RNA sequence: CAGAUAUCAGGAGGAACACCGGUGGCGAAGGCGGGUCUCUGGGCAGUAACUGACGCUGAGGAGCGAAAGCGUGGGGAGCGAACAGGAUUAGAUACCCUGGUAGUCCACGCCGUAAACGGUGGGUACUAGGUGUGGGUUUCCUUGGGAUCCGUGCCGUAGCUAACGCAUUAAGUACCCCGCCUGGGGAGUACGGCCGCAAGGCUAAAACUCAAAGGAAUUGACGGGGGCCCGCACAAGCGGCGGAGCA
């Protein structure tokens, strides 16, 4: 319901193995859209497999990840006088780790491994430690949002 | 060469495009640099990046010139006034003072017309 | 402002061009003239106040 | 690219005076604004000092009178008709750019037409107000306030107008005079005449044409008009289709 004010949401419930909003949000992303168990067991057994290739706590492990991959300005289509001019707004938290998420789940179905378990798990430490295509594309993203200050006074 | 430790960046900030012509204090235009010795011809002249690009390159000349305090004399009205400004303080040139430096004919002589496009 | 004058009403003073710290009071940072009514005064003293600050642009001693 | 743009300094040029610059003034109207000087124009205000009806209108007539244009000699920096290339376009001659001649400025002249309109002729005696606002003087608090006379706005009485509107600054109420019109074009046109270097204008019908032309107001469709807004409309996420087979 845009046009009137903030749009109320769903809330979100943490894991029931692990106990963290952001693992679920995860689960929910990475959620082929009809599937939930298998899904859940998936981002499961991706989270195991960090786990020992990491050494550490699968939710902590994912908040890493979700820093590393957070971004902080985002661009819109506004269109300005028949010209496209990007304005950089600052990302609430909500929206960014919305984005971060999205990002990771996106580029985890993107590799290459057996299982998208093992995909996902992948991905999750490719955005932990700032090697994978969800950190890349959060540098991308700062960059092109700092090269284009000269619009950001716009202030939408 | 020489070094000019003190420069004024004097800005003909047509629409057209901002020749940011830094000048000795002297009153000699060391270098320039507008939007065409950036590249910018036609529209891409007179957009404002072509200001920020021509105000850094003429302030990486100033550097190359060790220039490094210059205060601003920006002519008439442009594309990218304080745009240019702020190239300059990023490319080694500090603020300093604005000045607009425009002619002011005080009900003087006669332009051409108009134009209706 | 909004008096009489600073002249129709305190009913003592006077304006010269020599006295062009008191002239000056009223131009702008160039010199630029108020409107007729910007100042609140009595409109002869303005019309009076504005061909001195004519006449003291060209007489160089005001920034014109 | 030769040093263009630019920057500084200098010189030359020609034109105009931004800010003050506005219901604010002035002027019969066209018009008036950089500053100085000289001459001059008219108005308003308080004393009747005075003249002692010397009032008003005003056909003919008189000059003045925007801009343009032409006569005569200069100016010309710029603009700039006309005229030049390029550009959209089917066509550019036009919008746009790239220049510039007369003119545009001055001097002396011509002409007299502009939407030269309060679209409200000149003048004069009466008809609620209110409120901005220029010049003056007085009268009343301790500058403050009032009155008055003149300039200048808006709204609003009476009353008037078809309504729109006017409304003490009339289109209300009265006089006196000057100018104009008798349905619409054909027509401010023919011709004569008048003035014109030139130009044009002033004066100006008719044949013929139609049963209208028109004004105020009402409801509608019509904006690259706005406002208030709202619509997984867009901003955003997701699933996608369009690629392939099959139906």
């Amino acid at each position: 319901m845009p046009r009137k004010g903030p749009a109320p949401k769903r809330p979100l419930v943490n894991d029931p193995v692990y106990g963290s909003q952001l693992v679920t949000q995860l689960v929910n992303k990475v959620l082929l859209e009809g599937k939930k168990s298998l899904a859940e067991r998936i981002v499961y057994g991706a989270l195991e497999q960090a786990r020992e290739k990491t050494g550490t706590d699968p939710v902590v492990t994912l908040k890493r990840a979700l820093d590393n991959v957070k971004p902080a300005l985002e661009v819109r289509s506004r269109r300005v006088g028949g010209a496209t001019y990007q304005v950089p707004v600052e990302v609430r938290p909500d929206r960014s780790t919305t984005l971060a998420l999205r990002w990771l789940v996106n580029f985890s179905r993107q590799r290459r491994e057996k299982t998208m378990v093992e995909r996902l798990a992948n991905e999750i430490l490719d955005a932990s430690n700032g090697l994978g295509a969800s950190v890349k594309r959060r540098e991308d993203t700062h960059k092109m949002a700092e090269a284009n200050r000269a619009f950001a006074h716009y202030r939408w | 060469k020489k070094n000019v430790p003190h420069g004024a960046a004097h800005i003909k900030s047509t629409f057209n495009n901002t020749i940011v012509s830094i000048t000795d204090p002297q009153g000699n235009v060391i270098a320039w640099a507008s939007s065409g010795h950036v590249g910018f011809k036609g529209s891409r002249k007179s957009t404002p990046f072509a200001a920020q690009l021509a105000a850094e390159n003429a302030a990486r000349k100033a550097q190359e010139h060790g220039v490094k305090k210059v205060d601003v004399f920006v002519k008439g009205p442009g594309s990218g006034r304080e745009t240019a400004i702020r190239s300059l303080q990023a490319a080694g040139l500090e603020v300093g003072t604005i000045s607009d430096v425009t002619p002011q004919p005080h009900n003087g002589c006669r332009p051409p017309k108009r134009r209706r496009v | 402002k909004t008096r009489k004058c600073v002249f129709c009403s305190k009913k003592g003073q006077t304006i010269d061009y020599k006295d062009t710290a008191l002239l000056r009071t009223y131009i702008s940072e160039r010199g630029k003239i108020r409107a007729r009514r910007v100042t609140g005064n009595c409109v002869q003293h303005q019309r009076d106040i504005a061909v001195a600050v004519k006449n003291a642009r060209e007489v160089a001693l005001l920034p014109f």
